[PDB]
RNA sequence: GCUACCUAAGAACAGCUAAAAGAGCACACCCGUCUAUGUAGCAAAAUAGUGGGAAGAUUUAUAGGUAGAGGCGACAAACCUA
RNA sequence: CUGAGUUCAGACCGGAGUAAUCCAGGUCGGUUUCUAUCUACUUUCAAAUUCCUCCCUGUACGAAAGGACAAGAGAAAUAAGGCCUACUUCACAAAGCGCCUUCCCCCGUAAAUGAUAUCAUCUCAACUUAGUAUUAUACCCACACCCACCCAAGAACAGGGUU
């Protein structure tokens, strides 16, 4: 028989259980605020060719941003919510080219997770997370699981890649799916307005694999490359990324350093393993801006 | 695509949808308990609470009166809304209606729902009730609650 | 946005533009890879039964925010070499032309008002 | 008490925190540049620095005809007839290049949108560029101009006679016949007014906005 | 577009005996504590609801009898009283509905 | 008993403009220009819109007549029980 | 899906024919329906091209007239993939007319050293450079109950959330 958590609970037991589990989650999250005080994995200086871990952020929405030159750039707000390192795998163990870090984001209910996942998080001592994404790293970039990740990991002027599931448009015809021109409205055209024309050629008694036909569009992973980080809000853990990222608002996006060859070795100035707030050397302000960004509270710009 | 579409498409169109909901709402005000298809009931529910809010807004208010005149086809119900239903709910800020799924209709096997205004004179529904506190699981958890409060 | 076969208002001192004619000047061609023409885009007109080059200076279609939008589609007649046909422009002219790539200094010089 | 339109969010699934962040940014900008209370009827003069020129200062005077957008991106279109030519410019409030915003005349028209001025006679869209500001007394309700504009011939940019636009500021009697009136009335949608699930109650929202504004000050 | 060939019973059996086509077993079924008849969870018990509906109908018949004709909705609250019951202090100033039978156990 | 034509005795044609009509606009009524729908259809020829005519060489009910080597025809080889 | 032609049932013109009728001549008008059984297929993806302007430079070159190539910078257009802050169609959202992003090379020859043929010779000689070779990296990747409810997920199913 099917069972949910609060099926067999009393009227007064439901609020108690809710409070109990919520408090435990809060405690577990608060426990991990100081990774350096706990026994850390060795921190190495940055080297050319090294790749560091990324983050999982929530797409808040978009706002305009201005520059001193006067150009307006739209930016997307990515909030980092309960982002922790979950798992490390060595290159030999993974049977892959590089070491991997599994990183999770956005805490969710314990009641709605499978036993396997619950057991894994129990061993960690962290509340379960909505999405887990895998980041290919070098050995020198290894971070102990349980370590929190913050928006200040990225810095303004840096370029990032953003990966999310696109907005699902469901089943779509050729015109919305592939931008087929369709057929004219009048001058006949009995039942042909939005139809695919000739699907294939006469001679082949078949249709080629991968022909553009009506089907399900959206709801697939896409990556946006070379998006500039304009601003960090350290208080709320907000990353301001240039332009639009895939997916709906309140979705979870995978943010890593840009893979583009132009921005290959620009990781020199960035905090290598991650940013550790508990280090407390030159405590960062609320807002980190790029040089070009017109900060709010600044005087009105004149083009001199 | 229908992302963020909040209203169902029912009847012969938009006006027809309003008219269908209006009839269900009139039925509810008169009878205080209505059986109807689940989706139609769910659609009407929102309007039911909004009507009570306008009822609360006052008899003398012209805006509320206009709304009440529209939504109640039978005019005798308009006093009832202002003088019976609105004073009843003066204490609470919402949750005026109660909706419960009913066994499917005989003829067309439609999903069905009962909607009532709370505190009606009619015999109480066989509402679903959570398990007693004296059950084994509830006893164990009561023990846990006691231990936690003793710890503090 | 000015396309082929768009009726156009000539905002110029030129005799060709201002002289009475049965039909309004009409866009023959737009000198851009996509047919769409905006402010600072050279076009070719059918005016007074002759083919003549013109430059777009404001149009009805909305653009970037701070840029002005005009109630009428406005052009200035130019010769093949590039110099303006007419001597004066009474109608206000956007300042966005200066930064735009092309020969806009002649037109701005002969213009009297900027919006 | 007047709250700027952009502060009040349009309904949706957007996280409240996004609005908080945008609001604080708006409030810093307001500290730098005073944005006066104005309505759609109001006549405004906007002072701006233009990137095309070498930091030169541009003044543009006109009647506001539309206030739209929410948050930092909020805009207003203001319209004026300059030497025979009707020009509209769409100004972003929180654009840092905006030096100064002055309300020359503060008023409300009968309609919330004045886009029909495009199809109205030019005289209604023409304002003196060098008109001196008129000052309102500190304690008084904002005046409403009950002006009905005369129109050009029937082909218009939009079908203003249609009830969806809900225009109350046009002499429809002059430019339209009763046949045209009844033709328009076929699009009435009388039920739409009484649809009380379509209503957006911005009471609690506005209160929370006001708390944050007074906190910022 | 017509079938080029008759579909066989072997292929047809494969189509129509597919798990997708088959009726799924329900795990929602529980005994109603009140009456002992089977109820689907998440749904009101049919038997109990039928009982309540029968009583509601009887009361409504009485309401209609007392009102007399249409458009006679009272401007006061209503209360239902059975045999051997008198109005209380709360019930005073309410419309009284009289029933010829005794109080149901479930009715409170 | 459909239809082509005829015979007998009938019926119908709002409103508006018109010196007043095989006149015009335009109902009812008659027809079927063009498009769309429909194509085992509502229909073995229809529907919706748009159309042509609508006091007349008009439309229409009833009864009668002309019969196949034939009838009837403002000739379309039309119609004479799909 | 749709013109015209073959191509016709009606009609006229020019020509032919005693005629009926014909034209290998012209012009007007003119009905093909289909509910998909089988095969095949229904987000391979993650690598974009080009033009113009400026610098070089008004250089090299050339008697002048004229007028480059590499390297770099800026602007566009298209294509592929997304998105909604504004603008626009509109309004819990979907869209473009709006915004954002876009990464590797190609092999024909040009040359060293050097035998057969003690010189020479770029080599279907052994060989040495331009030469880049197998590109690579990116994405995806844990699995309750499958009461119910909600959803930015969706035809059904499936998927995400319900602390
Ligand atoms: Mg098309
Ligand atoms: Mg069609
Ligand atoms: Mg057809
Ligand atoms: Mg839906
Ligand atoms: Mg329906
Ligand atoms: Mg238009
Ligand atoms: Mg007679
Ligand atoms: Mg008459
Ligand atoms: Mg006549
Ligand atoms: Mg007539
Ligand atoms: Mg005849
Ligand atoms: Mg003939
Ligand atoms: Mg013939
Ligand atoms: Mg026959
Ligand atoms: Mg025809
Ligand atoms: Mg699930
Ligand atoms: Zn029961």
């Amino acid at each position: 028989s099917g069972t949910w958590w609060d099926e067999h609970l009393s009227e007064e037991n439901v609020p108690f259980i809710k409070q109990l589990v919520s408090d435990e989650d809060k405690a577990q999250l608060a426990s991990k605020l100081c990774p350096l005080k706990d026994e850390p994995w060795p921190i190495h200086p940055w080297e050319p060719g090294s790749f560091r871990v990324g983050l999982i952020a929530l797409k808040l929405g978009m706002m305009p941003l201005w520059t001193k030159d006067g150009q307006k750039h739209v930016v997307t707000l990515l909030q980092v919510q309960d982002c922790h390192v979950l798992k490390y795998t060595s290159k030999e163990n993974c049977n892959g080219k590089m070491a991997t870090l599994s990183v999770g984001g956005k805490t969710v209910s314990r009641f709605r997770k499978a036993t396997s996942i619950l057991e894994f998080y129990r061993e960690l001592g962290l509340p379960p997370k909505q999405t887990v994404k895998i980041f290919n790293i070098t050995d020198n970039a290894a971070i102990k699981p349980g370590t929190p990740l913050y928006a200040a990991h990225f810095r303004p002027g840096q370029y990032v890649d953003v990966t999310a599931k696109t907005i699902g448009k469901g089943f779509q015809g050729v015109m919305k799916r592939w931008g087929f021109k369709g057929q004219p409205a009048t001058h006949g055209q009995t039942k042909t307005h939005r139809r695919p024309g000739a699907v294939a050629t006469g001679d082949i008694g078949r249709v080629w694999p991968g022909t553009k036909m009506p089907g399900k569009m959206g709801n697939i992973y896409r990556t946006e490359y070379g998006l500039k980080v304009w601003r960090i809000n350290t208080k709320h853990n907000i990353i301001y990324v240039n332009g639009s990222v895939p997916g709906h608002k309140n979705c979870l996006v995978k943010v890593k350093d840009s893979k583009l060859p132009a921005y290959k070795d620009l990781g020199k100035n960035l905090p290598f393993p991650t940013y550790f707030p508990d280090g407390d050397e030159e405590e960062l302000p609320e807002d980190l801006y790029d040089e070009n960004v017109c900060q709010p509270g600044a005087p009105s710009i004149t083009f001199a | 695509i229908s992302h963020g579409r909040v209203f169902r498409r029912m009847g012969l169109g938009p006006e027809s949808r309003i008219h269908l909901l209006r009839n269900l709402l009139t039925g509810l005000v008169r009878h205080e308990r209505i059986e109807a298809p689940w989706a139609r009931v769910d659609e009407m529910r929102g309007y039911a609470e909004k009507l009570i809010d306008y009822g609360k807004l006052g008899d003398t208010n012209e805006r509320a009166m206009r709304m009440a005149d529209f939504w109640l086809t039978e005019k005798d119900l308009i006093p009832k809304l202002f003088q019976v239903l609105a004073p009843r709910y003066k204490d609470q800020t919402g949750g005026y209606t109660r909706m419960l799924q009913i066994p499917n209709r005989s003829l067309d096997r439609a999903k069905m729902a009962v909607i009532e205004y709370k505190g009606n004179c009619l015999p109480p529904l066989p509402l679903p009730r959570r398990d007693s506190h004296l059950t084994l699981l509830n006893q164990l958890l009561q023990g846990l609650r006691q231990d936690l409060r003793q710890s503090q | 946005a000015i396309q082929k076969m768009t009726r156009v208002r000539v905002v110029d001192n030129s005799a060709l533009g201002n002289s009475p004619y049965h039909r309004a000047p009409r866009c023959i061609h737009v000198y851009k890879k996509n047919g769409v023409g905006k402010v600072g885009d050279q076009i070719l007109l059918a005016i007074k039964g002759q083919k003549k080059k013109a430059l777009i200076v404001g149009h009805c279609m909305p653009g970037p925010r701070m840029t002005p939008r005009f109630d009428s589609n406005n052009v200035v007649l130019i010769e093949d070499n590039g110099n303006p046909v007419g001597t004066r422009i009474k109608t206000p002219i956007p300042t966005s032309l200066r930064k735009r790539e092309g020969e806009y200094s002649k037109v701005l010089a002969i213009a009297q008002n900027f919006v | 008490r007047f709250l700027s339109p952009e502060f009040i969010p349009r309904r949706g699934r957007t996280d409240p925190l996004k609005f908080q962040i945008e609001r604080k940014d708006m409030l810093e900008r307001r500290k730098v540049l005073h944005i006066p209370e104005f309505y759609v009827g109001s006549i405004l003069r906007v002072t701006t620095a233009d990137p095309y020129a070498s930091g030169k200062i541009s003044q543009f005077l006109g009647i506001c005809i539309q206030r739209s957008g929410r948050g930092l991106g909020a805009t207003f279109i203001l319209r004026n007839v300059i030497e025979g030519q009707g020009v509209e410019i769409c100004f972003e409030l929180y654009n840092p290049r905006v030096q100064e915003i002055q309300v020359v005349k503060l008023e409300k028209r009968l309609d919330d949108s004045l886009l029909y001025l495009r199809d109205a006679l030019p005289e209604y869209s023409t304002f003196d560029v060098n008109m001196k500001p008129v000052v309102q007394e500190p304690n008084q309700k904002v005046p409403v101009n009950e002006l009905k504009v005369k129109m050009k011939p029937k082909p218009w940019s939009k079908r203003w006679e249609r009830p969806n636009f809900n225009i109350k500021g046009i002499r429809f009697d002059l430019c339209l016949t009763e046949q045209q009136m009844k033709e328009a009335q076929k699009w009435n949608q009388p039920w739409l007014e009484f649809d009380m699930m379509r209503e957006y109650d911005t009471s609690k929202i506005e209160a929370a906005i006001w708390k944050e504004i007074e906190a910022s000050k | 577009a017509a079938p080029k060939n008759r579909r066989t019973i072997e292929v047809n059996r494969c189509r129509r005996r597919n798990p997708q086509k088959l009726i799924k077993v329900k795990n929602n079924i529980d005994v109603c504590p009140e009456c002992g008849h089977l109820k689907q969870k998440h749904v009101l018990c049919a038997y109990c609801y039928e009982k309540v509906c029968k009583e509601t109908a009887e009361i409504r018949r009485q309401i209609g009898k007392q009102e007399g004709g249409p458009f006679k909705a009272p401007t006061i609250e209503t209360v239902v009283l059975y045999t051997g019951e008198t109005p209380s202090e709360q019930d005073q100033g309410k419309r009284i509905i009289e029933r010829d039978r005794k109080r149901p156990s479930w009715f409170t």
